[PDB]
RNA sequence: UAUGUAUAAAAAUAGAGUCCUGUAUCGUAGAAGAUGGGCGAUGGUUG
RNA sequence: UCUAGUGGGCCAUUUUUGGUAAGCAGAACUGGCGAUGCGGGAUGAACCGAACGUGAGGUUAAGGUGCCGGAAUGUACGCUCAUCAGACACCAGAAAAGGUGUUAGUUCGAACUAGCCCUGAAAAUGGAUGGCGCUUAAGCGUACUACCCAUACCUCACCGUCUGGGUUAAGAAGCUCAGACGAGUAGGCAGGCGUGGAGGUUUGUGACGAAGCCUUGGGCGUGAGCCUGGGUCGAACAGCCUCUAGUG
RNA sequence: GUACGUGAAAUUGCUGAAAGGGAAGCAUUGGAAAUCAGUCUUAUAGGUCAGCAUCAGUUUUCGGGGGCGGAAAAAGAAUAAGGGAAGGUGGCUGUUUAUAGCCCUUGUUGUAAUACGUCCACUGGGGACUGAGGACUGCGGCUUGCCAAGGAUGCUGACAUAAUGGU
């Protein structure tokens, strides 16, 4: 119930761990979510919704971008039905240089910039958004609210 | 037949094959219909707080 | 064709109508217990509830260092394995038996839920010497049809109000293979019940015992 | 629930089997233990019944070879050790490892006593014993069953408490000016809904 | 269907470890004071039916296939017709060229050899 | 977890007493089972009716009236020893009748090493007049003027940084 | 540098155990700050990782990890019970433990 | 075995120098922490 | 119906005989041990709980939760200060009488009656509430929750036995559905594994390496055992059906 | 190579590997090191290990709403009366609501509430283990198709590795 769209959550796995993003659609099963891209570089991407801590933070408009273009095919990687795959040329190869269309460039810069109004009236959301969570001693999940 | 033993309790389609009554069933009922007309009599109470 | 299936949706019917008149059978004598208790203490007399008929008999010790009358009457109870409960109607040839007992057993007077809990959780059938769950009514079909007892709704009335046929109701039933009590039981689980043990005669309790092995 | 890299505790005026008995238990969950003024830990019971108990204690010896017979030590950090060891599985490799986790000293070495010490509420002799009751200190025990530098720990002991007192006073000093200037920001009130 | 096995340690005899005159194979104990007899805690357990396997798995390999000991080619046609349930395995005592014969046998079978190589 | 019931019971009719009479006590049992059990218990040892022969006519639980008031109950009880040969009256300060019962079983059990067994209620009642109280420290709980220091202060988290103040 | 550590520590205890037998199949787990059955029943189902350090860099990484999930409470103190993939060696009782924040229920 | 490898009065407990523990204080925002700029301070962290 | 083993017993409860006594001799009823593991009693053949196929999960018995040790340095009210306290049944042993010990009670300041403690109490390698230690207990009495875990109970998977229901469309000596159950010495019975020789069989293996041997290799079976890769070797050997015995 | 076919075990020397604080050996579980095979590689379908979702079976743990029962809880509150004494308030050690109050009895609000007991074929979460079986049959529900109804599928990613597993 608590991941409302436009809500700003925490990511507790991957490459962006303890980044803080904003909700931006439910998808099926995880969360179409982003971060102002101009703020802590997280682009569009889906986050299981096990992977994500709600915070009571005031809610950001996000009914003003679209969401219905987030899809899984849109989302989805490239076929392989091959096991033969890796290469250093490959790893040169992908990078957000190379492939990461335009298209999709300008639906982040869009999205971007449809989200800077709200975070800009909100006052110390800009900077909450960059900055990353990170638990130092003596604080314990259980009694903290987020 | 009957691989698997579903508790008809924690499962509503095999309580419903067990028991065609469930669907009818209306646990809760307003019997005192808000009025509750005490009954105790005084020679009960002085029994009751006797010594 | 549809002959078999019109037939059984009828048949079905009858089986909601016999079960909504349990239901208020219960509910009316309920009512008719509370309202003479009522007027009893209202007009300063005394109203006795009746006697239970109906008793639910568990098996508290293991089958290690027993005397062989104790032995052979747990044995005539079908009380062959520790944590094993069944239903026995409750007059003086059965008090005088589980008197013998006591140390060994405890039973006390079940309730509607109790009943119905346990054969529907744990409702088996002894169907060709065999131990049949009641997942369907077509199985007491087969076995007590002829006594009409038609559904497990029929089967839970004359468990509980001790019908003519009980015997052959509760001979029906395999002995329910409870589990251990949630919670344990008391410190000294053999003692009798008055010394705050766990054997013997424990009244209604055997209710909050059965909502724990259940 | 809590865990340090390192724990140093101030035994005065803790009983010995209550600390011993936390102590171990830490030793167990991994972490290693510093114990500091072990002469100043107290036994509930009077002295004499304690003296009587550890003359009881030094009865035990082999009857060929008392050199291979029980090793009766006299000072307060290795009684303390003692009791700790008597609690941790020390014939096992795992509750031997857990020994050497821990450090009882007598008095508190240069090492320790810049470094913060803290106390077993579970322990200490004040929580725990009914007033009235009398008790004895193992310093006192220790200098009657053989131990022999008692006077020099007092000595030590009474130096540092007065190098000690002069850095409190100085860190007093440093933190009334903080606490002067504290207030002068005009933030102490934009906190205060906070709780802050 | 997955292949499991209930246990996969064997069942040495006792003291097989500490004489060499007895020797690992499985004896089953019949002293009157023996421990593993009794199945005291901590000594070593016995063969038990219930350790048997599931009679669906049983006798096949890790890869779903039952071994077939094969002598020549005539062998390797018995398992023309079960090429999906048995795996062909040259005996001990077949000839390098027997063996050769076995395998292209096999290949063009389309049966799997346990030890082609 | 004791509770306070009321137990009527009687003999079953007979030709030789068609109208047998009621006897009734106030007795302290921790549920329904052992009140009975204890009601016959002292049935059976005064007026010849045995569980077997006789009947309980009612069952109530008695709730006491005015919990939220300070009172002193006298205890007469029938303590069973090694000796077997004592007779004790007690007095305990509280606001019902089912907790001076609890408490006066503790203390038997603490001072005098009795069981539920052991001791027997003879009579519970109210002293109502403060002179009617003989007990020293019951008077000296009925002083008008009573203030006493909070004993037993003691007041996980294994490790506290700071000498406890175990003070006011 | 206290930018990182998005898990809690935690503490190898022992095996689930009686007086003289073992279950190594499940781990006695002390999590830091946890004192309570009820506050352990936050930290249930959460992923607990055993990290340590080998010589032979596997995936080219110094670091291996055993993983595992917390299944439920043990005792009044707070401590729970875990199940790892690769039961942990009887070596690292006293070792520490990382429970990770999912997967989330706040 | 680390992830903030953060914290130094002595005391008494029928008293201590406001108390009724540290859930406190110190530190904490930045590609595991980038490249620039305007004001303000003359402090702060570190070779 | 035919036959094996046995025809030394032992312990506990309660009843009891002979006996100064006995871990003594002799009986009566029941349960155990012998033949029986497992959790608890520190440890122990018969004590307490519970009786055992292979495992997963859950919950319990007796017993326990200061540390060793899994689990509350829990809650409530008290008693106890012991110059070698006390600490859980069987059980590892103690008495009369006492106390300017203390806490309570009963009766006329006094006599008492009851709990705890102390005295009575008195041995020989150093030493045992199991150890450490414990004193508003981690002792003792009572109540109350929470928690720990047996091979016991519960649900499930699999193995085997037994039992019952199907199967003329399926090595019918086959296939298929279902339920219950699983300790074992002396002893019984069944089905299998392995060894030497004989009849039949396999277009069987083999000097392009039979048999045998060694092997930090691989696979199958609950097991007896079998198969195989590598090395060594040098002339024979095996599978299936049956026969036989100087067969482990 | 006549100390001669094959050349076993006991026992022994050398080499390599590891262990060793008053025995050793053994069982369970995993780490570490060493070693190895299956599997895939292919013919929409398939290899190894994971994460979530929706289900099923078993169980555990928190919470909510409701019905019924008891002296139709006992109390209490507010508001009307009577009576009472104190461990005595104001007034002067003594008295009876005053410049504090308490207790006892009775009515009204009241058909009060809460607690406890009990039931709901009432309901909201969190965690764990398990997925046996393999076209269709049945019993049910819904509206012919669908469905949580006679035992797990769906959507994805990483690695295709010594990863998992074996020794």
């Amino acid at each position: 119930a608590s991941l409302a769209p436009g809500t700003v959550c925490i990511l507790l796995a991957g490459r962006f761990r303890g980044k803080r993003v904003v909700v931006l659609s439910q998808l099926e099963d995880t969360l179409v979510v982003t971060g102002p891209y101009k703020v802590n570089g997280v682009p569009i991407r889906r986050v299981n919704h096990r992977y994500v801590i709600a915070t009571s933070a005031p809610k950001i408009d996000v009914s003003g971008v679209s969401v219905e273009k987030f899809t899984k095919a849109y989302f989805a990687k490239q076929k392989r039905s091959g096991p033969v795959k890796k290469d250093e040329a490959f790893f040169a190869e992908n990078a957000p240089k190379n492939a990461l269309p335009a298209e999709r460039i300008a639906d982040q810069k869009a999205v971007d910039a449809k989200l800077l109004p709200a975070i800009k009236a909100i006052p110390n959301m800009k900077e909450y958004l960059a900055a990353s969570f990170a638990l130092s001693n003596g604080d314990r999940p259980h009694l903290m609210k987020f | 037949a009957h691989v698997q033993k579903k508790n008809p309790l924690k499962n509503k389609a095999v309580l419903s094959r067990l028991n065609p009554y469930a669907k009818a069933y209306k646990a809760n009922v307003k019997i005192n219909s808000e009025k509750t007309p005490k009954a105790a009599g005084e020679k009960f109470l002085s029994v009751l707080h006797e010594n | 064709a549809a002959e078999k299936k019109s037939a059984r949706q009828k048949k079905r019917e009858l089986i909601a109508k016999r079960a909504e008149a349990y239901e208020a059978e219960y509910r009316a004598a309920e009512r008719e217990q509370i309202e003479l208790a009522r007027k009893a203490r209202a007009e300063g007399n005394y109203f006795v509830p009746h006697e239970p008929k109906l008793i639910f008999v568990v098996r508290i010790r293991g089958i290690n260092n027993i005397p062989p009358k104790a032995r052979k009457i747990m044995q005539l109870l079908r009380l062959l394995q520790i944590n094993n409960g069944i239903f026995v109607k409750f007059n003086k040839a059965i008090k005088e038996m589980l008197q013998v007992v006591e140390p060994y057993v405890t039973y006390g007077i079940p309730n509607h839920k109790t009943v119905r809990e346990l054969i529907y959780k744990r409702g088996f059938g002894k169907v060709n010497k065999q131990r049949i769950p009641l997942s369907d009514n077509a199985i007491i079909e087969a076995a007590l049809g002829k006594y009409s007892i038609l559904s497990v709704e029929d089967l839970i009335h004359e468990i509980y109000t001790v019908g003519p046929n009980f015997k052959q109701a509760a001979n029906f039933l395999w002995p329910f293979k409870l589990s251990s009590p949630l919670g344990g039981w008391r410190e000294r689980k053999f003692k009798h019940f008055i010394e705050g043990g766990d054997a013997g005669k424990r009244d209604e309790h055997i209710n909050g015992l059965v909502q724990k092995m259940l | 629930s809590e865990f340090q890299k390192v724990v140093v505790i101030d035994a005065k005026g803790h009983l010995l089997g209550r600390l011993a008995s936390v102590v171990a238990k830490q030793l167990l969950g991994g972490q290693k233990v510093v114990v500091v003024r072990c002469e100043e830990l107290n036994i509930s019971g009077h002295f004499f019944r304690n003296k009587l108990k550890y003359l009881a204690y030094l009865r035990k010896a082999c009857r060929y070879n008392p050199s291979r017979g029980a090793f009766h030590f006299r000072a307060p950090s290795r009684i303390f050790q003692k009791a700790v060891r008597g609690m941790l599985p020390h014939k096992t490799a795992r509750g031997q490892a857990a020994l050497e986790h821990l450090q009882a000293v007598e008095g508190i070495p240069p090492p320790f006593d810049k470094q913060k010490r803290v106390v077993v509420p579970a322990a200490l002799r004040v929580l725990r014993l009914k007033p009235g009751r009398k008790y004895c200190t193992v310093g006192r025990l220790s200098s009657e069953v053989g131990w022999k530098y008692n006077d020099i720990v007092a000595k030590l002991e009474e130096r540092r408490k007065v190098k000690s007192a002069a850095f409190y006073q100085a860190k007093l000093a440093k933190q009334k000016k903080i606490a002067s200037a504290k207030e002068a920001s005009p933030v102490n009130q934009k906190l205060s809904q906070f709780g802050y | 269907v997955n292949i499991i096995k209930k246990r996969t340690k064997p069942f040495k005899r006792h003291q097989s470890d500490r004489f060499k005159r007895v020797g690992e194979s499985w004896r089953k104990p019949r002293g009157i004071d023996s421990c593993v007899r009794r199945r005291f805690r901590g000594t070593i357990s016995m063969p038990k039916i219930g350790y048997g396997n599931n009679k669906k798995t049983r006798y096949c390999m890790p890869n779903g296939l039952k071994a077939f000991l094969v002598r020549n080619v005539s062998d390797v046609e018995l398992l023309l017709m079960h090429n999906k349930t048995y795996a062909a395995e040259i005996a001990g005592n077949v000839s390098a060229r027997k063996r050769v014969e076995i395998v292209e046998k096999a290949r063009a079978l389309g049966v799997k050899v346990t030890n082609a190589g | 977890a004791l509770k306070e019931y009321q137990v009527v019971g009687r003999k079953v009719p007979t030709e030789h007493e068609p109208v047998p009479k009621l006897f009734r006590m106030r007795l302290f049992a921790p549920n329904e089972s052992v009140a009975k059990s204890r009601y016959w218990y002292f049935l059976k040892m005064i007026n010849k009716v045995k569980k077997a022969t006789g009947e309980i006519v009612a069952i109530n639980e008695i709730s006491e009236p005015k919990p939220l008031k300070a009172k002193v109950f006298g205890i007469w009880i029938r303590y069973d020893s090694r000796s077997g040969t004592h007779n004790m009256y007690k007095e305990f300060r509280d606001t019902t009748r089912v907790g001076a019962v609890e408490a006066m079983y503790a203390d038997m059990a603490a001072r005098h090493r009795a069981r539920f067994r052991s001791i027997r209620i003879l009579k519970v009642v109210e002293v109502e007049k403060k002179e009617d109280v003989r007990r020293n420290y019951v008077k000296q709980l009925l002083n008008p003027h009573l203030k006493f220091p909070l004993p037993h202060r003691r007041t996980k988290k294994v490790f506290a940084p700071h000498r406890p103040s175990t003070f006011y | 540098a206290q930018g990182h550590r998005l898990y809690v520590k935690a503490k190898h205890l022992s095996f689930q155990r009686s007086k003289h037998v073992i279950h190594p199949g499940t781990s006695i787990v002390k999590i830091e700050g946890c004192d309570s059955k009820e506050e352990a029943q936050f930290y249930l189902g959460k992923r607990v990782c055993y990290v340590y350090k080998s010589s032979k860099a596997v995936r080219g990484s110094k670091i291996r990890v055993i993983w595992g999930t917390i299944a439920r409470p043990h005792g009044n103190s707070g401590a729970v019970r875990a199940r790892f993939v690769h039961n942990l060696p009887a070596k690292t009782f006293g070792s520490s433990l990382r429970v990770m924040l999912y997967p989330s229920n706040i």
